[PDB]
RNA sequence: GGAAUACUGCCAGCUGGGACUGAGGACUGCGACGUAAGUCAAGGAUGCUGGCAAAUGGUUAUAUGCCGCCGUCUUGAAA
RNA sequence: AAGCUCGUUCAGUUUUAUGUAAGAAUGAAGCUUUUAGUGGGCCAUUUUUGGGCAGAACUGGCGAUGCGGGAUGCCGAACGUAGAGUUAAGGUGCCGGAAUACACGCUCAAGACAAAAGGUGUUAG
RNA sequence: GCCCUGGGCGCUCAAGCGUGUUACCUAUACUCUACCGUCAGGGUUGAUAUGCCCUGACGAGUAGGCAGG
RNA sequence: AGCGAAACCACAGCCAAGGCGGGAAUCAGC
RNA sequence: UUUGCUCCACACAAUAUAGAUGGAUACGAAUAAGGCGUCCUUGUGGCGUCGCUGAACCAUAGCAGGCUAGCAACGGUGCACUUGGCGGAAAGGCCUUGGGUGCUUGCUGGCGAAUUGCAAUGUCAUUUUGCGUGGGGAUAAAUCAUUUGUAUACGACUUAGA
């Protein structure tokens, strides 16, 4: 086999994605369920919460091109996702640290999410389509 | 019955001027009129009555006005206060702002409006 | 689109001169050179065109009763003629012209020669009826039966055609 | 959209009307005319009498020309000839069409719909001729003008009393709407577009 | 592994004109509206179906298939184990098949039409 | 909510053709509320979806489902190309489409 | 007196959305980056991930979208 | 096809000489010798013949010719098997894949050999 | 200028006519690339051969001729 | 209620016109 | 035909969709005018005003949508009943009185969501038919035969009979 002269090159985000944005996935269980960004994974996977105690979506990998980005940003700055990586979702039932870490990832922004009026409830809400929509038109 | 005349004013309907005001000076034929709109930015030029749609609004324009002649005669007229009381500008407001809602604006909108329609369906009957 | 220019030439002098309507230069020229056969006996390969120049309007802000001599080559050799026009452009009156022959007479830019184009300043000076109507003071007349671009392929309204 | 339109032919074009009819079946659009007797054709009653009359005789000789005299089936034959016929895929398309005179139930409680397009007076020039169907298709054998006419002035009726019923709906919801006014939640409605 | 696609260019195996029709028509191809390859018609075999040196006469698994009929000819293929299969014909009885298939598993050839007459 | 709808929909006309040719290698498909090209750029590159119903049990399930994806505009009408790994069969002309709202860039 | 702008042509200007293509096979060649090691979009794709014991797909029947009896004959290609 | 030997010699290619010494342009050979087949008319054109018609001196095209368009019999284009994008002819109301697109007027019955003549039919100099 | 006497459905401010301006439909035509073959040029052995290769062009066709199975 | 062929057989046919071409089964007329 | 036939309740399968994936979301009449609210000296009347698209209206928040707590009203609404009216054009639907029973996101809280591992329509509609029980309902008709003679080429047709 030849050299092939390919680099991995680092990924480049769209600037319409940042962390504390609200995401909606498109595709998967939780599909058309409202979810916070929070950090970009090396695999190139978005880490995202929903959080789990306010909609059930626990803390999950996502792909930029299945979610469609929203204005709608939160303050995502105290939570410290640095503990978070790769090797936390290898599997080679619930892990005992998925429930501590996702109650206390939780626990730095259910109050960011109080702070602003009817977001709480604006989460628990799953988004869908209506009759008459335009994608295309809408800003989402 | 509206009547094109020298000072009606208009609302372009396509072009890059769409969605803008403008005043007609003076009529060149049966489909094609001189119009002018200094406020709106629009270019003094000729437009096919086609390409414009007459609203209800008039104001006195001396005929063969100037650019600057028909900028004072606009702001001295006040024609864009009268629009913006129209329910067709108040229409076109709402629409506009409709279309640039927000996700969460429209389900704010919808808990606004169910909040709304408890309190109207309540009222009902009473 | 129609564009004026001036075309001048001299056989490589007199300086021939007259004023071409054409979407291009190029047209222009060509134009020019097929009026030089008619004007007199003038060959392409005996000069070269002094100089072409796009003539602007001086000001298209202002309607302008134009009167142009304009003579054709009909079906049954070519006849002299004369009109008036309103519009506020000579490039635009000159195409107007130009439509309604096609519409009516069916002459196009092949057999239409362009003579002279002078505006008129005066009123009653326009003999033609379809130009002096629109001389008088200022008027008013409705659009009866508007229609409108329904993008939509079913309504539920009825729409009318008021104005 | 809706899963099944109904149009209206009063006031429309016969041609433009099966066009638009035809091509949406094609796209797999059930569409269903009423009040297909008061359907109108351009041109003036003798012109429109006569195309129809020598089609009526031009043979094929029974098995092909069918002296056909119901206005709807005249309309049916018209958008016939604009679709692929002959064909499963034609054939099914025409599956989704129904043409009745007047408004029988229980499309009178639906709402119907009319084509803007296909309009007979918004595309024909005014103070021209037309032809209004019902007079070509009396004089070509057609004789249930007078009892079609007859049962749907019942139509009026009746519909007529329940359009004053909403009347008074609509006017007690405005009256509502306007003492509800000026509420926070109105106010808030306003600010964010609606 | 060097086993790229093979794009048969066309699959469907031509057949005689008008063969279908008359029942002494054999299936086998022949030269004669064919002859001028008018629309709507079979095509005719040319150069452009050829296949491909690289993948020319390679099964789908990526191996060519070699008849076999004695022990020293499936040891000639102890060389060229990586690109030539073995192949037992059909006249090869059953004692010595299994034979054959012993020895070619111990050099590690495989065997396109295993278990036949077992 | 009462609707859980997440694609946009759409209809099937016909393949790519001419007027005694067609090629059902590429399917014109139209999508509701789209009018113009320009529209319907938005749309490109979208995964095109449909779903039938066979009464043999699948693999998976009683559904089947095919998985193609958008190419390029088509007419001024907004009707847009689509090209589907195995193309859909001749007889759904005219019955609906699936059309997903990824992969997305907005 | 002054700019602006329509139009024309240039950018060895920038920034995206979408469609097909991965063809060559250990390095030798022309170039850019760098003070040097070395790197590069620089004589052809690499890195990661998921579903699988019928997987992908082949022949055939039937229905859908479009297309459509043979050799010799006069020889004007023809019935 | 068959030997030599010159790599250059040639051209259905284009103007001044008066048809050319062309150190004008553009493109890129010769003598042989024997070896299968080859004896048609025609579409259009040319020379432009006379009184309907009949031969005719000529220049492009088939015979051996697919494909797209014209419902079907001149225009485009001349052909390996495939993927991707733009077009010719011809089209964008449906059959039929494409805008019931914009702009200037026309027309009441048409519209995709009769023009010799008339209309208080309609619109212009 | 048009009318009167002299492909199917239908069309009538055309979906008729002449013309001007943009967009779109797609041939085996054109442009980029994958493969077979022919034709042309070249590397090849102090062994890597009627072989292993690199580069370009070309691909209609009856009788007839040649070549390969 | 017998005893069992021959002729012929590519395959066609219900007509509107031009490129010379818009339905079970048997009994009664030519 | 071991409820055989039929209409229902529940109950397991096959069968497929010319092709749901919130709502066909009801006047008439004119298009060189019609509505809407009001006035009434009631009219082809006066007044304010709407169009120029549905780019809207009704709804839309909960494990694809659960449990439970508190506040304000007895409004909204899923569903089993009941008094009554309208719809004969293809009426086969529209409702209306009264309670009963869930929810109510109108407002404020506590519970579970994970593992489908980064997605594989991630299965929710009925069209028809087949088999297993219980809640009722009724228990007939035609052909040949026999024959007729208005009919009758032969069919056919027209008859009488437990």
């Amino acid at each position: 086999l030849k050299k092939t002269r390919k680099a991995a090159r680092p990924q480049k985000l769209r600037a319409s994605l940042v962390p504390g944005t609200v995401l909606i996935l498109l595709a998967g269980r939780f599909r058309g369920k409202r979810v916070v960004y929070l950090k970009h994974l090396e695999d190139n996977t978005l880490l995202i919460s929903g959080p789990f105690k306010v909609n059930g979506v626990p803390l999950r990998r996502v792909n930029a091109r299945y979610v469609i980005a929203t204005s709608t940003k939160v303050s995502v700055e105290g939570v410290n996702v640095e503990k978070f990586n790769v090797e936390y979702f290898a599997k080679e039932e619930i892990k005992a640290e998925r429930v501590e870490d996702q109650k206390v990832v939780d626990k730095a922004l259910i109050a960011e999410i109080k702070k602003t009026p009817l977001l709480k409830q604006y989460l628990s809400a799953s988004f869908s389509l209506k009759n008459g929509d335009k994608p295309h038109m809408l800003k989402f | 019955w509206r009547l094109v005349e020298v000072g009606r004013v208009v609302l372009i309907k396509k072009g890059q001027s769409a969605g803008k005001l403008a005043a007609i000076v003076e009529i060149i034929d049966q489909k094609k009129v001189l119009i002018d709109g200094p406020k709106a930015g629009v270019p003094r030029q000729a437009i096919n009555l086609g390409q414009v749609v007459l609203t209800p609004l008039t104001f006195a324009l001396p005929r063969g006005a100037r650019t600057a002649t028909v900028s004072k005669k606009w702001a001295a007229a006040a024609v864009c206060e009268k629009w913006a009381a129209s329910s067709w500008a108040k229409k076109i407001a709402q629409r506009e702002r409709r279309a640039a809602l927000t996700d969460f604006e429209r389900f704010q909108v919808m808990v606004l409006r169910k909040q709304k329609r408890y309190t109207v369906k309540k009222a009902l009957a009473k | 689109h129609f564009k004026e220019y001036q075309v001048i030439g001299r056989r490589l002098p007199k300086l021939f001169r007259m004023r071409i309507f054409a979407s291009n230069e190029v047209i222009a020229k060509s134009r020019y050179w097929y009026f030089l056969q008619k004007l007199h006996k003038v060959k392409k390969a005996s000069g070269e065109i002094v100089s072409i120049n796009q003539i602007n309007e001086a000001h298209p802000t202002k309607v302008k009763n134009f009167g142009v001599w304009v003579r054709y080559d009909s079906r049954s050799g070519t006849h002299n003629m004369y009109k008036e026009i309103r519009d506020v452009s000579r490039v635009a009156a000159v195409e107007t012209l130009y439509q309604d022959m096609a519409a009516r007479h069916r002459a196009r830019f092949r057999s239409i020669h362009i003579l002279k184009v002078a505006e008129i300043e005066k009123t009653a000076d326009v003999k033609r009826q379809y130009v002096k109507q629109f001389l008088t003071k200022d008027l008013k007349f409705p659009l009866p039966h508007r229609v409108q671009k329904s993008t939509k392929t079913f309504s539920y309204k009825r729409p009318s055609t008021f104005y | 959209v809706e899963p099944v339109v109904v149009i209206d032919g009063k006031g429309h074009l016969v041609g433009r009307l099966a066009s638009v009819v035809a091509k949406q079946l094609l796209n797999g659009q059930k569409i269903v005319v009423v009040r297909a007797e008061e359907l109108n054709i351009s041109g003036e009653f003798f012109r429109n009498k006569l195309k129809y009359h020598d089609f009526l005789r031009k043979a094929t000789k029974t098995r092909g020309p069918f002296h056909f005299r119901a206005p709807s089936r005249i309309f049916y034959k018209a958008l016939r000839g604009m679709v692929s016929h002959k064909t499963a895929r034609g054939k099914a398309a025409l599956e989704r069409l129904k043409v009745f005179e007047g408004i029988p139930p229980p499309y009178d409680k639906k709402k119907r719909v009319v084509v803007p397009q296909a309009l007979r007076v918004l595309r024909l020039k005014p103070g021209r001729k037309y032809t209004t169907l019902g007079k070509l298709s009396t004089s070509v054998g057609w004789k249930y003008e007078d009892v079609v006419a007859k049962l749907e002035a019942k139509r009026k009726v009746s519909s007529a009393e329940y359009y004053a019923k909403k009347r008074a709906f609509t006017k007690k919801v405005a009256s509502a709407n306007a003492t509800a006014a000026e509420s926070d939640v109105a106010k808030q409605l306003a600010a964010l577009g609606y | 592994l060097p086993h790229p696609k093979i794009v048969k260019k066309h699959t469907k195996k031509f057949k005689r004109h008008h063969s279908d029709r008359y029942h002494r028509v054999a299936e086998n191809w022949r030269k004669q509206v064919v002859r001028r390859r008018f629309r709507g018609n079979i095509s005719q075999p040319k150069i452009g179906y050829g296949s491909n040196k690289k993948t020319k006469f390679l099964s789908p698994s990526g191996h060519k298939t070699f008849l076999v009929a004695n022990v020293k000819d499936l040891e000639t293929l102890t060389m060229h184990t990586k690109t030539y299969a073995a192949e037992i014909a059909h006249n090869i009885s059953a004692k010595n098949r299994v034979v054959i298939l012993a020895r070619a598993k111990a050099l590690g050839i495989k065997v396109t039409n295993p278990k036949g007459r077992l | 909510a009462e609707s859980h709808r997440l694609y946009v929909k759409g209809k099937h006309l016909s393949y790519q053709r001419s007027k005694r040719v067609n090629n059902p290698n590429v399917s014109l498909i139209k999508i509701e509320g789209v009018a113009t090209p320009q529209d319907a750029q938005f749309y490109l590159g979208k995964r095109i979806a449909y779903v039938y119903r066979a009464s043999k049990e699948v693999r998976g399930s009683k559904i089947r489902v095919m998985w193609g994806k958008v190419t390029r505009t088509h007419g001024n009408s907004g009707v847009v190309r689509a090209t589907f790994r195995n193309n859909l069969p001749a007889k759904t002309f005219g019955a609906s489409v699936r059309i997903f709202l990824y992969p997305s860039n907005i």
